[PDB]
Order: C-alpha cells, then structure tokens, then sequence
RNA sequence: UCUCGGUCGGGCCUCCUCUUGGGGCGCCUAGGCGGUGUCUUCGGGUCGCGUGCAGCCUCCCGUCCUCGCCUGCCGACAGCGCUCUGGGGAAUUCAGGAGGGGAAAGCAGAUGUGCCCCGCGGCGAGACUGGCGCCGGACGAGCUGC
RNA sequence: GAGUGGCGAUGAUCUGUACCCCGCGGGGUGGGUGUCGAUGGAAGUCUGACCGGC
C-alpha cells in the first residue's frame, strides 16, 4: 500500500535533513494523530509517513484525508529514521510539516513536493 | 458561532440550486440535501419543513474550493438542476455531493478519481446517491470511460497535477460539449513551486487559452485559501449555452 | 484587487521578467541599432522573455517593407509569440487589456499616449529607449 | 418541416402514371381526384416528422392494393402495355425511407423483406437481409429466415455462412441451433434423400460445440431431441440420437430428460410390425424409467405431456390406448 | 415557490418572521462592535423565498458547539433577548435618548421658568 | 430622333415646423396622525429577605414628564427625476422581441426487377520469377461489385 | 552457568463537570443530562335565532 514510496539514493535524505530542519523552525506536527489534525485542520504544507510501520493500517488513513485536503504525502522506510530524524527519543510514524508566509524553510518545502509530485 | 439548534433563516442564492442560510451572528452557505437525513462527512444541515421534508447540508469554503469560489464572488457557476457536470479529482466524494446537491435528481455528476480508497469512499456516497455515476480511473486515460462518459455541460477540475491543463484538454476534448463550462481550481505552488503565483496563475490561463478554452473570470481564493486561483472558462464559445 | 500588490508595488513581477513589445519600441530599437535581449538583459540585470502580441507583429507588418528589417527581427524564433484573439487588430488597447488582466509584465514602448495610459495604473513597469541604452520607470530593483 | 417540398418531388414524381392511367380509359377523372388526393395525404403524414411503423406500412398496403387494383381493372379492359413496376419502385421508396427513418423496427423489416419475396426481388432481398441483420444480429428471426430461404434456394454454403454468423451471435436462446441442426438435418435429408453426407458429423458438431455454451441444459438438450427426433428415415439417425443420448447420459445421467429420451430413442426410424415392438420397447424403457431415482413429477409432467402427444395418430392397440390414459391417471 | 430553487416557498409573512428579517437586516448593531457585517442596504429586506430553519448536528462537535434545553429557543429575536448586553443596549440607547433631550423642550421650559422665577 | 445650354416649379436633399412662463406621477423633507417603547415624578399593588422596627427588595398598574422607533399612512415650501392623445387595474383582439424545453430534427445529385454476354475492377486459394534479409514483378482456379 | 518480568508521539503532562461545611473519608444546592411519573401549573372548552325557497 505504499505506492508513493521514496526512493532510499537521497530523497529519503533530503525528506529527513527537511524534517529535521522543519524541527528546528517549530514548523513540525509529529505523530500520527497530531499529523492527522494537522491535515484536517488543513495546515498541513507536507506529511511524510513511515512504511515500517508494524501495522500499517494504522497510518493507512491519512492518505485519504491528504488527498481530500490536496496535501502531498510520502513514505520513508523506517519510523527510526524518521525519529531521531524529529529528535523524539521514540520512533516517530508519521510527520507533517507545516509553512508560513516567508520563510527558506517553505522555499524547501515548495522544492522537496515538487519532487514528491514528480513520484505521484 | 452557528451553533446546533440556532434558528436561521433560508433564502435562495444568485447562482441556480445554491442556498444562503442567514442567522443572527452569522452566515452559512448552503446546499439542499438531495438524500434526506443522512450527512455525507459529518457536516452540520438544516431541516425546515413547507408552511420532515426540507433538508439543506451546510457547505464549507475550507473542505470545497467552489464553496471557496461562490463566497468568493463568482459570476456563474456553469452549473444548475439539470446540468451534466465531469468532476476531476474526486476526493470522497464531498464536494461531489454537493455539486450533486445542486444538480439534483435529474441531473449527473461523473465523478473521476485515480486512488481506490477514495474510490471506495466515493462507492459509499454513489451509491447513496443516484445521479452521481463512480469512475475510479485515471483521469490521464479518457478513453477508459468513453464508455461511460457522455458529453457533459460542465467541467470541474481540482486536480493537484503538473500536466493539470493538458488533462483536462483532453477530457474536453472528448466529453465537453460545443460551448462548455469549465472552472479549473489550480494550486500555484503545485504547478510551479518556485515562480510567483500570479504567473503561475497567468500562465494556466494561456495554456487553457491556447488549448482553445475562452476565459471569463479569474478570482483568487484568499480569504479562505491561499494562493489558489479558481479560473471559470468556456470551451470553443465566447458564451456558454450556444 | 489583484494578488501581490503591496499599495502599487507589484511584488508579482520578479526574474525571469516578462516584457510585452510595441511596434514603437520594436522601430526605436531597430533605429537605434540596440540589440534587444542584451539590452534589456542590460537595463534590468535580469533573464528576461520578451513577449511580442500578434497586435504587434500584425502592425508591423501592416507598415510596409520600409520595416522589413524591423519585421525580421521581430520575429526572432527565440521569443514567445502570444496570440490575442480579439477583433481589433489594434495594439494598445491589447496592451492594456492584457496588462490590466494580469499585471505582470513589462511594457516596452516610448510613445506619450501609451506611457501616459499605463502611468494609470498602479506597479507596472514601462522600458523605454533614450537613444542609448533602455530605461526602466517604476519598477523599483535595479 | 419542409414535407410540402419533399412531398412535392414524390407527388411530381407520381404524376406520369396518373396521366398514362387518365388517357387510358382505366380509371376516370374523379377516381384521379380522390387517387391525387389520398396519395398526398400519405406522403405528408409519411414525411411528417412524428411518424410510425404503423403509418409507413399503411401507406405500403394502400399504394400496394392499389397496384393489384389497377392489375385487375386493366384485365377487365383488356389493357396491356401499362406496367406496375413505378408502383414497385415507388413501394421500394417508401419502404427505403422506412428503414431509414425507424430501422429498428422488426415489423418493417420483415414486412419489406416480405415485399422484396413475393415480387420475386431475390438479390435485393439479399441486400436488405444483410442490412436487417446488421442492425438487429441477437434476432433468431431474421438469423432464421435468412438461413432457410438461402437453403430453399439451394445454396447450401451461403446458408451456412448465415447460420454460423448466426450461431456465433444468438447465444441466449437455443432456438437457432435447434434451426441449424434442423436445417443441418434438412440438408442431410436432401442428401440420403437423392441418394460428408454418409458421415454426417456437422450437427454432431453442433452438439458438443454446443456443450459449452451459456444456454446448454437439459430440456435445451430434450429440445435438441425435439428437433433430431423427426426425420427417422435417414443414415445415421441412430448414430446422431445414440451420440445426444449417451453424451446426456455422460454428462447429465440423473435427469427425466435423458430418462425421457431413453423411452423415446427406440422410436426414432419408426413412423408396421416395428410400432408396436418399439412401443413396447418404450414400455420397457417407460416402467424402467418411472421407477428411476430423479425428478419424477417432471418425468410424470413430460410423459403425461407425450402420452398426450401420441393421441392424435390412428391404427393402434385400443388396449394400449386405455392402458396409457389409465397410466396417465395413475401417475 | 422556485422551479429551480427546489421549491423554496414564498415567504410567509408573520409579524414574528417580520421581526427576524428586521433583526438580520440589524445585525451589526446586534454584536456592539464585536463583529461587523457585510454593509446590505437594500430598501426591501423582506425576500421574495425565505424558509426558517435550524442546525441540527455536526457529527464532530456535541461538547461546546451544541444549544442546550433552556437555549433552542423559539425566535432569533428571543436568541439575542435570551443572550448578555441587554443592559448595554439600554446604557448606549439612554446615551442617545440623553443627547436627544439635548436642548429640546425640557430645556427651553426649564429657561422659561428660571427667567420667570 | 442624337444631344447642349438656360429657368422664382416639383421629385430628391437639407434644418426648422419638438424640447412649453404648462400638466400628471414619483423622489426628498419641516411636520401631523396612528401603532408603540423607554426616561423622569408621585401614588397605589406585589414575589421575597431581614429584626418580620428601620427598611431592603423582583415584578405589576396608573399619573406626571417628555424623548424615541415603525419596509406605517398623510405631507406644504424649496429642489430633483420620469413622463404627457394625464396616471393606474382587469378583460380580450392584433403587431413585434428575447429565452427555455421538446422533435431523427437526416430532399449532396432522388433512374423498377431478374438472368445472360461484353468492359473496368475488387476479394482470393494456389502457383512462378528479378534485384538487395527484404522489396518488387507477373500468373491464376473460383467468387463478387458496378 | 542459564530462563522471566521494564513508562512515553502505537501520545507524557497541564488549564476546567461547581462552590461551600468538616476530619485521602463524609454532607447543602448544582447545571447539563436520559428515563417513567405527577395530582401540580400555563389552561379556560366557541357564538346562540334565524336562514333557504318562491
Ligand atoms: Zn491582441
């Protein structure tokens, strides 16, 4: 089910190094539930999830709501990754990451989903 | 604010099957429910009976970019009950209930959508409703559904596509009628990330323009969205019935 | 009133820049034996696309082969042909009809009538010829 | 509309015979009138824009009786020279532009392919039979008469090209591969008759061909026994009964239609000391066969229904007779 | 009632519905500078199609965003009678009845009677 | 019966013969009236609290006092707009205009039918050949169109 | 020398269902509720002598 699969030659690299930038401008909502209000709240600029999830059902229902809120959404292949990536301490199973009115941070968000157009 | 039990008048809209719920603090825009007693997503509605029956779902600008373009001022919306309208990105089917709702029992609504979880979603809401028809396909391929897809009288596209314009020329190109409605959502930042939007927006319209489309109105939708343009175009007409 | 205006400060036009062209400026610049995208490219410091309507081709074309240099470089095969569809054949109200539609690009033209219409209204920028180089009047970068 | 222009050329076009039939003393001034008349009335309400089936084979039967009444009129005076073939190729107008205005209309199909038969309009009728047949192939009618005319004709080949056209396209009813083994077996009772034809494996074909196809059942099967079960007087009847008998009695061996043609298969080279041999043989196969573990009210259904179908044949045991209609009371 | 308006009947003109078209036409003066409105200065408020309805439920919010028993009440007007500012409708109304009895009569009578005094 | 010149006529053309010291219907408004709501002042009536002193105290009615609000009627002067065989409503007769919906809504070349012989051609089994793995020539049983 | 047990994004913590009277225990009214009641209340049960035909 993770037809949008990211590609482990560096744009897995450059999602990680964006969250972990995002982390550190507070522009990032870590979690499955916080991602999902984030996009139902429709703040949401990107998501990223995490195909080693255990269950993937369990972060399977985002994509639905990323694509009634028109959001790109991508998966990296390890929840670990993605953790420490955020810096939690825990493993991290899906991330969003938001925007504002100027910032080089959204120039890099703008950039990083137009690659993930060019995989979907 | 329009909290559950408030007593709000109806009255009618500008546009055809397009409803306007005025309250004492507030406004809400409203369609008329086509199935009675059943909210599609969880949306708030409003019953009212003649002088059990009257039903009208309570339409949101944030979950629906032409809910966004009617409160953001649109001239026509192509679309009235009756018509025959060619949803493009069909998300669930939300905003395709509401354009069912305004299009009504003798109307149709062809709703396209790509992914099959929305696609099932969509099955829910289609087979609730009788005059949405559910086409799961890519909307990249028409000539999957020239089967299924007679020629309509109003296009409505929100896709979130690079090739946006040229998708839906080609379904124009097969399913829009001499003189047809198209009103195009487009998302600057989908299109190109890293130009201005209203060049981005300027040059959407010029590919429609030289795909043969004839623009009426652009509006921006920006109390509501940001840096979304809603453009409301007629094909191979200057004006749209013929 | 439009997107990216900042109380007539169009924040909507940024590099690559676009410049419509008038059969004035495409003739002042042809007699003043100034090549155009190096010379924009010159005044501006910027990539520029040079846009030429077929109002404009279709004037110069009207004028006769006392222009034909004028006409063969205008249609240099580089350039963004834009096609208007529009009865008139009639250059200046194309301009400010597309102009006033959009308000992105940059007028190139050095005749008072024109200039003085698109004074009117607010953030555009207006790329004349003053017998050497070009000159820009309101667009506030370089 | 513009029926008063269009009306007019077929008007106009319809003058000259009323001249030749006014300076002929066939008909008389005011039969004329009234003829103009009613022929206009016609043509407006056929090229009127709301019409029907019903209304372009009116105006066939009147311009066609009128053709026969202007044939008998000019026996009585003796005329000849006058011909009828404006009345037929103004009938093959009205028909053309039936066809061509509601052509999915079976009624005027096979009202005009009637019309190309009787004025003996053979390739014609070809031509409007392959059209019919394109604008209405799932129709055992048209597949059917097509293929029968073509083999009263004689051309064996162009029949078959029609009824495997034909097999290929009507596959929800059986009815016409019961008309090509019926046609089939006509074709190899013409054969043994004016003596390939000494084998005769092409409705066997049809048979296990048809096996697997979406209608084949067993009282589709008991019909197929229906059609093989006539004609006893041929080659290999026997061999073609014995194949549908024992191909149901291997793939369908539990049901009253293969115990049903257990009774009659005996009695299929009969029509006569064998009658009655036969016939008991059929007693023989019938009280091994009542007995037999199966639907035993459709078995009492069916042979109620074939001791019903004998009544009508003479020259028969009046034992029998009461034996059977008290069988019928028993069962 | 509108043939493409799914039968949205005529108003039915009540003096109660009459009050409602008043208040929604006065709205702005409702919310005392809390929230400002869309300016609908037409000379008619009463529409031609008018249908008055209630919200029912969204299926999201049932804790805060839900009127309650001593709440659905009856008319709009009763909303806003049932709501807070009441007596700052009646506190900025005696500032304008105070500066309507500016210099009137009350004022000239009283200076009649301090000249005849 | 080929033309030319001239002339207080007309056809033809032009601009006046309309835009009024006028009327009707509206708009606006000082104000009046009707419906109606507070505020002051006094007198009663009342839920309740307290000490059932003093009082406090929610509510109700009237008077005094004025102010106010009605898509409410009426509205002078001054001013403005529309219109004038004055202004409205209905019935019907006639002359037009715009829009919707329905309709196979289809007269691009309108020659009876059938057979046989010719002519031109199409499918087409089967058969040979030239040049460089192809392309081309040229034979042909049969069947069919026109 | 071997085999078990161990928080947190697969969601920690915090402002917020009220106040009050007492020694984690108890009590006076909440407000919203969801029921069945109830006798209790709003709450009282139209007008009354002509009309039609001719
Ligand atoms: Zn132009």
């Amino acid at each position: 089910a993770a037809w949008p699969k990211a590609e482990d030659p560096a744009l897995v690299q450059e999602l990680l190094d964006c969250v972990q930038q995002a982390s550190h401008y507070r522009q990032l909502k870590k979690g499955a539930n916080e991602t999902t209000k984030s996009v139902n709240r429709g703040t949401s600029e990107l998501v990223i999830l995490a195909a080693d999830t255990q269950p993937l059902s369990i972060v399977l229902h985002i994509p639905l709501i990323c694509e009634e809120k028109n959001v790109p959404y991508v998966y990296v292949p390890s929840k670990v990754a993605l953790g420490r990536a955020c810096g939690v301490s825990r493993a991290v199973i899906a991330v969003s990451l938001t925007s504002n009115e100027a910032s080089d941070l959204n120039s890099k968000i703008r950039a990083l989903r137009d690659k993930v157009e060019r995989l979907a | 604010g329009a909290k559950a039990g408030k007593k709000v008048i109806v009255e009618p809209h500008r546009h055809k099957g397009v409803f306007v719920a005025r309250g004492g603090k507030e406004d809400l825009l409203c369609t008329a429910n086509l199935v009675p007693g059943e909210s599609v997503y969880g949306e708030k509605r409003i019953s009212v009976e003649t002088p059990t029956k009257t039903e009208y779902r309570i339409w949101n600008p944030f979950r629906s970019k032409l809910a966004a373009g009617i409160l953001g001022g649109l001239e026509t919306i192509y679309m009235k009950p009756g018509s025959k309208v060619l949803y493009l990105g069909a998300a669930s089917g939300t905003s395709v209930s509401h354009v069912a709702d305004i299009v009504g029992p003798t109307g149709a609504v062809y709703a396209v959508e790509f992914s099959h979880r929305s696609g099932r979603d969509l099955i829910n809401m289609a087979t609730r409703r009788t005059n949405v028809i559910p086409i799961v396909e890519d909307a990249r391929k028409p000539m999957a559904y020239r089967m299924l897809v007679p020629m309509v009288d109003v296009i409505f596209a929100d896709v979130a596509q690079p090739d946006q314009a040229r998708i839906v020329g080609i379904n124009a190109r097969l399913f829009l009628k001499q003189g047809g409605g198209l009103l195009i959502s487009i998302k600057a930042s989908c299109i190109d990330s890293t130009a201005p939007p209203e060049q981005v927006f300027a040059s959407e319209v010029q590919k429609l323009r030289e795909d043969k489309f004839f623009p009426k109105e652009q509006l921006t939708l920006e109390p509501y969205e940001r840096d979304h343009a809603m453009v409301s175009c007629v094909y191979l007409q200057k004006e749209f019935e013929g | 009133m439009p997107s990216s205006m900042f109380f007539e400060h169009n924040e909507a036009l940024v590099p690559p820049y676009n410049v419509l062209v008038d059969t004035n400026f495409l003739s002042r610049t042809v007699g003043a034996k100034l090549p155009l995208l190096e010379s924009a490219m010159d005044c501006l410091y910027a990539s520029v696309n040079i846009i030429i309507t077929s109002c404009v081709m279709a004037e110069l074309e009207k004028l006769g082969p006392r222009y034909r240099v004028a006409l063969m470089i205008a249609r240099d095969e580089r350039w963004q042909r834009l096609t208007c569809d529009h009865k008139g054949t009639y250059a200046d109200d194309c301009i400010v009809d597309r102009v006033q539609k959009h308000r992105i690009y940059i007028v190139a033209t050095n005749d008072r009538d024109l200039k003085r219409r698109i004074r009117k209204i607010p953030g555009v920028p207006i790329m004349s010829v003053q017998k050497g180089k070009y000159a820009i009047e309101r667009l506030p970068g370089a | 509309a513009w029926v008063a222009d269009k009306a007019r050329f077929y008007l106009e076009r319809a003058a000259p015979e009323l001249r030749e039939w006014e300076e002929k003393e066939i008909f008389t001034k005011d039969e004329i009138r009234n003829l103009v008349a009613k022929r206009s009335d016609f043509e407006h309400l056929v090229l009127a824009p709301g019409t029907k089936p019903t209304d372009f084979l009116n105006y066939v039967n009147w311009e066609r009786s009128l053709d026969r009444l202007r044939a008998k009129r000019c026996a009585r005076l003796n005329i000849r020279s006058v011909t009828s073939h404006a009345s037929q190729a103004r009938t093959f107008g009205i028909f053309e532009r039936a066809v061509l205005k509601h052509p999915g209309s079976i009624e005027l199909w096979l009202a005009y392919l009637e019309f190309a038969a009787q004025v003996k309009a053979t390739k014609r009728w070809r031509r409007i039979m392959t059209r019919a047949l394109r604008l209405h192939p799932m129709n055992a009618s048209l597949w059917t008469l097509a293929g029968r005319r073509a083999a009263q004709n004689g051309d064996m080949q162009r029949a078959r090209a029609h009824f495997l056209r034909g097999c290929r396209f009507c596959t929800r009813e059986p009815t016409l591969w019961l008309e090509y083994a019926r046609c089939e077996m006509d074709w190899l009772a013409r054969m043994e008759a004016k003596k390939p034809a000494l084998s005769g494996a092409i409705p066997i074909a049809v048979f296990d061909v048809a096996r697997k196809q979406p209608f084949w059942g067993p009282a589709a099967a008991e019909k197929f026994f229906d059609v093989f079960a006539k004609f006893g007087h041929l080659s290999c009847h026997e061999r073609i009964i014995s194949h549908v008998v024992t191909t149901m009695q291997e793939l369908f061996p539990n049901h009253p239609c293969t115990w049903s043609v257990h009774i009659r298969q005996p009695l299929v080279g009969v029509d006569t000391p064998a009658f009655p041999k036969a016939l008991r043989e059929s007693l023989a196969r019938l009280k091994a066969a009542l007995q037999s573990t199966t639907d035993r009210k459709a078995l009492a259904t069916k042979m109620v229904a074939w001791m019903d179908g004998i009544l009508a044949i003479e020259k028969l045991d009046a034992a029998i007779r009461t034996v059977l209609e008290h069988t019928k009371r028993s069962l | 009632t509108l043939s493409d308006w799914y039968n949205i009947p005529r108003t039915n003109l009540t003096p109660e519905l009459k009050r409602d078209l008043q208040l929604l036409r006065m709205r702005d003066v409702v919310a005392m500078g809390k929230q400002f409105f869309k300016k609908d200065n037409r000379k008619d408020f009463v529409p031609e199609y008018c249908q008055v309805g209630t919200i029912i439920a969204g299926a999201t919010d049932g804790v805060s965003g839900r009127l309650t028993r001593k709440e659905r009440k009856r008319t709009i007007v009763e909303e806003v009678l049932s709501s807070d500012s009441v007596s700052k409708y009646k506190r900025k109304y005696h500032e304008i009845q105070e500066h309507k009895k500016s210099g009137r009569k009350g004022y000239y009578k009283k200076l009649m009677a301090a000249r005849k005094r």
